[PDB]
RNA sequence: CAACGUGUUUGGAACCCUGAACAGACUGCCGGUGAUAAGCCGGAGGAAGGUGAGGAUGACGUCAAGUCAUCAUGCCCCUUAUGCCCUGGGCGACACACGUGCUACAAUGGCCGGGACAAAGGGUCGCGAUCCCGCGAGGGUGAGCUAACCCCAAAAACCCGUCCUCAGUUCGGAUUGCAGGCUGCAACUCGCCUGCAUGAAGCCGGAAUCGCUAGUAAUCGCCGGUCAGCCAUACGGCGGUGAAUU
């Protein structure tokens, strides 16, 4: 009944962060919605390499915003507060919606 | 061609919209042509 | 849609055209309209660096002023 | 830019926050001409007097440094200083991706 | 380059341009490049000037003539000089052996 | 000309600093937060320590956002220098930070850390021969000093740059020595590398260290 | 054909000849396939006396071939008198849609 | 460089030849296929209208009376520019011949593209029209110049 | 057209560049169809398209023999129709593998790097620079 | 993917896709050539074969190249001014010259009608679906969407019919006039766009000159950035059709 989202910039925080929520979900109560990797909102942008004027060989780097679904079935109460007790992740934007 | 406006080519080209390329194409249309026989 | 008119020239014109007529008198914001109830006075349009008197006329009416005075002194032997 | 036109935006920005929901609000009866059409002429003299505070005045120039131009507006910082905040492991997740 | 030569393109940088300066440069150069016969297609003449009394180093003139020409590639000469019209007789005389090296390579 | 080492490898081996993931008009405004606390950081440590005596070294400061509550680690290499002997360095270190983030009034801990070994952090070792080279000491001395002093303390490979204007010139030059191994192609190889400018009286100096670990 | 003052058409088909007139209006000429159904497609060979009558009065309805003419001379001895910046520029023969002029203006620099 | 690897050519689309393909990519220009495909069959469809055989037997007996068996390569030695001829290869003169007969197919006027090809083709079919004229004056100046090798 | 399978008993799948296909290939008579059309009124008249489409069964000589509807997006109708072919060769090889060895001797269970190259920054079409005088 | 008739209603994770890890391609195997070696030529297997393709990547150094108008700064100089605020102009002038692009010069064409298939992006001060008014640009109403949901968004070249089927033309669209709309205190100098009017030059281009070795060239559209709106025919991308020659 709760759907929480894992955005982040970094894959390893993601998945060891989703890795952990999904251990501790598991470990202390029911059978719970995987994480679905939905796309990667991943977007460019050009800068002017040189100061003045070389219009040509530019530097388009590249922002990746990874993302994660992830679902958990039922609300019981120390599940609740399982998911609460851990403010565990070091930025890793966590969003709930039904 | 493309840069003829009064054209649906040349506003596909301008990327704007008026009788010869329409929204909605229920709604909006210049004069119909009547070949007829 | 609506003509624009810059406020102070609309003083102008409550001010020459409720008491008495007059003169050269200046302008800045060259963007105003004409307005009707200006014709016969002579409105002294920025030109870059100073103001020129401009008769208005009513053949001169429904445009903007500063199609009236040029800016660029151009005589050009280019 | 210079020390100037810094403040130039920092108190153009006060004009703006001054009375921008007053003014534009304002400007939210005018337009709606439901009521009358002909009238409300002067009532642009009311929406004159607000100079400064016209958001079309109003620039967005890189805060750390200042270019008015080539300001990458997600980020708000200009061309040539956003390579030194991706190349110096400030900006996450600038991953330089080449594609 | 008064007439039935090269197309003449002047550039003055640092430098206001006179009557007996571009004179000297279509006289010098292009009566110099008269005994040509040549349809060189552009020259482009680039003299700016620099230093001594207008601003830090010695007094410099300097020139670069470019010729875009049809006969076997484009050639350029930079001569820097104490005066204007020691840096243009020097790139003339360079240019005239630039040219020579055209003409004569083109044998058999 | 060259890429940078610290942009090249931020796929791998190399973290980013400022590590907290948002939006973006939010990601404008937590780049307004996180240039705020760095100036503050560094105009502090300056100013309280340009009063003491020695230099000070500070490489990173890493800024995360967990929770409504800003981490904020210092990696610098002498960190005993800094506090005021109870804490009150990181204490009032704590007053002047909160003094510029209070929009939302979020909890924040500053902390500090050791670098393992400061000779071997380019950042420090770059002051280290910034402040000597600021001093009227010449390349050579100041520069091989800072390679031994370097070797000694567990480094693999190094690569000094020092730019124009050394000791009595008016023609630019660039002087750089290497030693070892530094690769700066290999993606894998891991390294670190600081730029700093240093303020001189008869100009403007360019240190730009790398150094393969 | 011969239409309204002296100007007409080649033998062509109806809506090219109509477009052949001088100065008549191309979304009317499709009306006037529309208002008086004519048919488009066939030329102008093959036309009814009647059709003919119906298309010179529609083209009596709109201003055309001489008529148009003088009214645009008309706003251009209005752009002989009032000395405006078009006026301006049309003493010099420039052009008032504003390109930049510091390059190629050549439909009046010929 | 050293070479280009081999070739892969694949047969027409409708009848399984390999030179009608050629003339089809050859008859394209950007990337409209379908419209090029289109211009060669109805010149096959107007080729059985004409004359009553094989499209290849035409399309082929024409071919070969395009088809140069020598050339002028415009060469050098020491500077000296002689014009000797050099033998041309087999299908090097097969892109040669359907080049002439196209672009002076491009040339014909009056109709479209199905009867210019055709009548160009039929001309080719008949030792008339430009292209096997073309080849002619292609081929009467390296015969002008057997004095060179 | 109606007349639904709703499993995927012996499938196919098939890729270009931007066209993906997949195919189920039924045991049947030949009016096949392109996601609900007819293959001549889907690929459009008959170009070479339709023949690549006809290319591996006809390789086998299996015409009459199967009915291979198809359910196909993405990319554009002469990708499409590759993936459609490569989709009956691939489809082909889940039915009676022993086929391996005259189709792949063909170029038929292969794929091309057919891929649209980025634009290079400095040109304006991944090969194509501005002239320069 | 499937059903119900135009949902979150049912199943399935079987195709596709998303996205983390793994594997794979390394002259590995075979044959033949080569001082036995490096390799070289071919063959099998394999999705892919000899850097698989594209990118990022750019040594010591050169041009005392460019940048003191991103930023920082030596020295020098101005300081009731070489500083600062405000309104109008100007960067948009125009006898010419040089350069890069777009449109074309037509029947592989142009128009109309009816059909067909994309990718990648962007968007809560927004994107704006639906309905009504208006020939239209547009106005109002504003459901849905913080984005694999909704919207921008119609993809276009392409296919099937009608016409012109050789003309300065139903090619081409320049320039100008009248009438509008939008943005924004404000659109004259100097914004875009709609409706009508005109229909310039231009029948494939001298001398010379440029790009490209394959999903490339050519060709057809779509999106983004900056941005109140735009001068964007540019730039940064993304697909569609898709060659010839070495």
């Amino acid at each position: 009944k709760i759907r929480i989202k894992l955005r982040s910039y970094w894959v390893p925080l993601i998945e060891d962060s989703c890795k952990q929520i999904m251990d501790a979900a598991r470990t202390t109560n029911a059978k719970i919605m995987g994480p679905v990797p939905l796309p990667t909102k991943k977007r460019i942008y050009c800068v002017l390499k040189s100061p003045h004027v070389h219009k040509d060989a530019r530097f388009h780097f590249e922002i990746r915003t990874h993302q994660r679904l992830i679902d958990i079935l039922y609300p019981t109460a120390q599940t609740i507060d399982s998911l609460m007790q851990l403010d565990l992740p070091a930025g890793v934007d966590v969003e709930v919606k039904l | 061609g493309r840069g003829d406006r009064k054209t649906a080519k040349g506003k596909r080209f301008n990327h704007s919209f008026g009788n010869a390329r329409p929204k909605n194409k229920n709604k909006g249309r210049g004069p119909p042509k009547a070949p007829i026989f | 849609k609506n003509p624009f008119v810059a406020n102070h020239l609309l003083r102008k014109i409550e001010k020459l055209n409720k008491k008495a007529e007059k003169e050269i008198i200046v302008t800045w914001s060259r963007a105003s309209t004409i307005i009707p109830t200006m014709i016969g006075h002579t409105i002294a349009i920025h030109n870059g660096r100073e103001h020129l008197p401009i008769y208005i006329t009513d053949r001169m009416v429904g445009h903007k002023l500063g199609e009236f005075a040029p800016t660029l002194n151009f005589r050009g032997h280019a | 830019a210079r020390k100037s036109l810094i403040q130039r935006e920092k108190k153009r920005r006060n004009l703006e926050q001054k009375y921008h929901l007053i003014r534009r609000s304002s400007k939210q009866e005018i337009r709606k001409v439901t009521s009358l059409s002909d009238k409300w002429e002067i009532h642009g003299k009311l929406q004159s007097p607000p100079r400064n505070s016209a958001p079309a005045r109003l620039h967005r120039r890189c805060f750390l440094t200042g270019r008015p131009r080539a300001n990458i507006r997600d980020f708000g910082l200009s061309g040539h200083i956003l390579r030194e905040m991706v190349h110096t492991c400030l900006l996450p997740g600038a991953t330089r991706s080449s594609w | 380059g008064p007439l039935s030569s090269v197309k003449l393109i002047l550039q003055g940088r640092n430098l206001e341009v006179s009557d007996n300066v571009r004179s000297h440069v279509e006289d010098k150069v292009g009566k110099s490049v008269a005994k040509h016969s040549h349809l060189v297609r552009e020259v482009d003449v680039r003299l700016s000037a620099r230093g001594g009394d207008l601003s830090k180093g010695p007094k410099l003139r300097r020139c670069e003539v470019t010729l875009f020409t049809k006969r076997h590639g484009v050639i350029r000469a930079e001569e820097d000089a104490e005066s204007l019209y020691s840096s243009i007789d020097l790139v003339s005389s360079i240019i005239q052996r630039k040219l020579r090296k055209i003409k004569d390579k083109v044998s058999d | 000309q060259k890429i940078n080492p610290l942009g090249f490898r931020l796929g791998t081996t190399q973290s980013h600093y400022s590590l907290w993931f948002s939006q973006p008009k939010n990601y404008a405004e937590g780049l307004q937060e996180d240039q705020k606390i760095r100036d503050c950081i560094k105009n502090y440590v300056q100013k309280n320590t340009k009063t003491s005596s020695g230099v000070e070294g500070i490489a990173r400061i890493e800024i995360q956002k967990r929770i409504d509550l800003i981490q904020v680690i210092i990696h610098m290499g002498f960190p005993k220098l800094l506090i005021e002997n109870r804490p009150q360095g990181v204490e009032d270190l704590k007053i002047n930070v909160q003094k510029e983030l209070n929009c939302v009034n979020r909890k924040l801990n500053i902390a500090i850390t050791r670098i393992a070994k400061p000779y071997g952090d380019p950042n420090i070792l770059a002051e280290f021969i910034a402040g000597q080279l600021k001093s009227r000491v010449s390349f050579r001395k100041a520069m091989k000093k800072a390679i031994e002093l370097t070797e000694q303390a567990d480094t693999k490979g190094i690569q000094i740059q020092i730019a124009g204007r050394i000791d009595g010139k008016e023609i630019a030059r660039i002087e750089w020595i290497r030693e070892g191994r530094v690769p700066l192609q290999t993606i894998r190889a891991k390294i670190d590398y600081c730029a700093y400018t240093v303020r001189t009286i008869y100009g403007v100096l360019g240190i730009k260290i790398w150094i393969f670990m | 054909p011969k239409k309204g003052g002296i100007g007409h058409g080649g033998l062509q088909i109806e809506c090219i000849r109509i477009g052949g007139v001088e100065i008549p209006n191309h979304k009317r000429v499709e009306y006037s396939l529309q208002y008086i159904h004519g048919i488009g497609r066939s030329r102008s060979r093959q036309i009814l006396l009647d059709l003919n009558f119906d298309n010179k009065v529609t083209k009596d309805l709109s201003e055309e071939e001489v008529i148009i003419l003088r009214k645009e001379k008309r706003f251009n001895r209005v752009a002989i008198e009032r000395l405006k910046e078009i006026r301006c520029y049309r003493g010099i023969r420039h052009k008032l849609g504003l390109p930049v002029r510091g390059q190629r203006t050549k439909n009046n620099c010929r | 460089r050293g070479t280009v690897e081999e070739k892969t050519a694949k047969s027409d689309p409708i009848y399984r030849n390999r030179l009608v393909n050629m003339l089809v990519n050859r008859i394209l220009k950007h990337g409209k296929k379908s419209l090029a495909y289109q211009i060669l069959y109805r010149a096959v469809k107007k080729i059985q209208q004409k004359t009553e055989t094989n499209p290849l037997s035409v399309l082929r007996q024409a071919i070969r009376g395009v088809t140069p068996d020598i050339a002028v390569k415009a060469r050098r030695v020491g500077g000296s520019t002689h014009q000797v001829p050099i033998e041309i290869g087999s299908t090097q003169g097969k892109a040669l011949a359907i080049r002439w007969l196209l672009g002076a197919a491009r040339k014909r006027p009056g109709r479209n593209m199905a009867f210019k090809l055709s009548s160009e083709l039929v001309d080719a079919a008949k030792g008339s029209g430009d292209a096997v004229r073309k080849k002619e004056e292609t081929h009467r100046m390296a015969e002008a110049n057997r004095a060179f090798a | 057209l109606p007349g639904g399978f709703a499993a995927q008993t012996v499938i196919g799948t098939g890729r270009r560049k931007c066209a993906i296909a997949r195919v189920v290939l039924q045991e049947g008579t030949g009016k096949f169809i392109i996601n609900y059309r007819d293959a001549k009124e889907y690929l459009q008249g008959n170009p070479l398209w339709l023949q690549y489409v006809k290319t591996p069964l006809a390789t086998l000589g299996y015409e009459t023999n199967y009915d291979v509807f198809v359910k196909a997006h993405g990319g554009g109708l002469s990708g499409q129709a590759q993936a459609i072919s490569l989709g009956v060769a691939r489809a082909l090889l889940k039915v009676s593998a022993s086929h391996r060895a005259p189709l792949k001797q063909e170029g038929l269970l292969t794929r091309d790097s057919r891929i649209v190259e980025r634009k290079k920054p400095g040109l304006k079409k991944a090969r194509k620079a501005p002239q320069f005088s």
